[PDB]
């Protein structure tokens, strides 16, 4: 019943947000067997080791958790301009 | 005599308003049976047919 | 060197009783707008009415 709204909608505002400005990192490449983030660090002979991608836990943002439940309303309780019965 | 000219037509008189159709635009035209999504206001038209 | 292209189950099987093969049917598809589930619902939903 959802799924037109997730292919033949939802899809393109991901190919549209693929290409904004700031989303500058490689996120994922299809492949959970092979893919890996590229990591990199600042970093001077000085001394300094700033990674920019790091594990510090849980964060003051919310951004860190991820609750996987939320699949649940996305399918059992969310409406879409798709469905339904036509919507600008 | 001076009958412009003859069509054959879809005989409204068998598939009435009842039936949903409208057919004085020479074609059968059901209103919201199979409207496309996704699309402009105005642009179910042609599923009409 | 390929080229990626639909290939619908009457351009498979063409059984009497199974699918509707008919020419008619089939060109009568070819009109149709890309459909959903929920718009073959509306559809049923309209013949109903």
């Amino acid at each position: 019943n959802i799924a037109v709204a997730h292919t033949d909608h939802l899809s393109v505002v991901y190919a549209t947000m693929s290409n904004f400005m700031l989303n500058f990192t490689n996120n994922f490449s299809g492949n959970h067997a092979t893919f890996k983030p590229d990591q990199y660090v600042i970093t001077s002979p000085e001394g300094s080791y700033k990674p920019i991608i790091e594990r510090q836990g849980e964060t003051v943002d919310g951004l860190t958790i991820i609750d996987t439940s939320i699949v649940w309303p996305i399918l059992c309780q969310c409406t879409y301009p798709l469905v339904r019965i036509m919507e600008e | 005599y001076g009958a412009a000219v003859v069509n054959i037509d879809l005989n409204r008189d068998f598939f009435d308003t009842a039936t949903g159709i409208d057919l004085t635009k020479g074609i059968p035209l059901v209103q919201d049976l199979l409207v496309p999504i996704g699309v402009t206001a105005g642009a179910e038209q042609s599923a009409e047919y | 060197r390929y080229h990626e292209s639909v290939l619908e189950i009457a351009d498979i099987f063409d059984q009497a009783d199974f699918i509707q093969t008919s020419d008619a049917v089939r060109q009568l598809r070819a009109l149709m707008p890309t459909l959903s589930t929920s718009q073959i619902r509306h559809a049923i939903e309209r013949i109903a009415q």
